[PDB]
């Protein structure tokens, strides 16, 4: 039942810095993207047009493959800061 | 432009997120969505002076209680929220207060007791017992409604002024 708390930010400017969600070891990219979208109230939109990037730093960003297991794909030794944006 | 780090605390479902979102994004949508930890920021004018408001919207669920120590240490002011139709949340608010004082180790932490959901007729917590509790705590008591936006600005701005008075 492994999982981690990650911070997801939106590429917009609406007053929110980030919103935390849970990433279980069963979570594939489509699952986390829909979870992030809902959390940020993007229920109308489709997870297809969305991309998930891990912010390692201001110069480094890890692109999470569309069908990858986020729990195992993300850099666990880095910041659990992610950005949800349109592909 | 001075920055203020506000923290919204209280039992689950009392309206912490609703309150925060009402202030920051000026809207209310009835939705079930338990918080782990969300962060907001908005520049706003309070008493003829622009300042930066950092708002940490915390989890009411006991599942994420281990995070309390960390945010209580960094937080400068706390909005202690409870719902007027939830007696248990009113009782829980005592625990938050004592925990904040314990972690920060101070007898004068900027706080504001908030009685949310004052729009609901089914009141189970009288304003009198809440005011007396706030009086004993020596902090202000403000009844709010994240739905109608009643007292929302007052609650957050009063906490800001409280922090300013302390700092
Ligand atoms: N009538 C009414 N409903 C409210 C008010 N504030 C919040 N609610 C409703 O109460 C429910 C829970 O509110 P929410 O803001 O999610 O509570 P929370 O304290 O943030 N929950 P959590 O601790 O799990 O993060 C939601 O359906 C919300 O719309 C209010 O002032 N009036
Ligand atoms: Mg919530």
């Amino acid at each position: 039942g492994d999982c981690c708390i990650i911070r997801v930010s939106l590429d917009v400017d609406n007053g929110n810095m980030y919103k935390s969600i849970l990433v279980t070891s069963q979570d594939k990219a489509p699952t986390v993207i829909r979870k992030a979208m809902d959390k940020h109230n993007l229920d109308e939109d489709e997870p297809e047009d969305y991309e998930l990037l891990q912010i390692i730093s201001e110069d480094h960003k890890l692109k999470i493959p569309e069908n990858a297991n986020v729990f195992y794909a993300m850099n666990s030794a880095a910041n659990y800061d992610f950005i949800l944006k349109k592909r | 432009m001075t920055e203020y780090k506000l923290v919204v605390v209280g039992a689950g479902g009392v309206g912490k997120s609703a309150l925060t979102i009402q202030l920051i994004q000026n809207h209310f949508v009835d939705k079930y969505d338990p918080t782990i930890e969300d962060s907001y920021r908005k520049q706003v004018v309070i008493d003829g002076e622009t300042c930066l408001l950092d708002i940490l919207d915390t989890a009411g669920q006991e599942e994420y209680s281990a995070m309390r120590d960390q945010y209580m240490r960094t937080g400068e002011g706390f909005l202690c929220v409870f719902a007027i139709n939830n007696t248990k949340s009113f009782e829980d608010i005592h625990q938050y207060r004592e925990q904040i004082k314990r972690v920060k180790d101070s007898d004068d932490v900027p706080m504001v007791l908030v009685g949310n959901k004052c729009d609901l007729a089914a009141r189970t917590v009288e304003s009198r017992q809440a005011q007396d509790l706030a009086r004993s705590y020596g902090i202000p008591y403000i009844e709010t409604s994240a739905k109608t936006r009643q007292g929302v600005e007052d609650a957050f701005y009063t906490l800001v002024r409280e922090i300013r008075q302390h700092k």
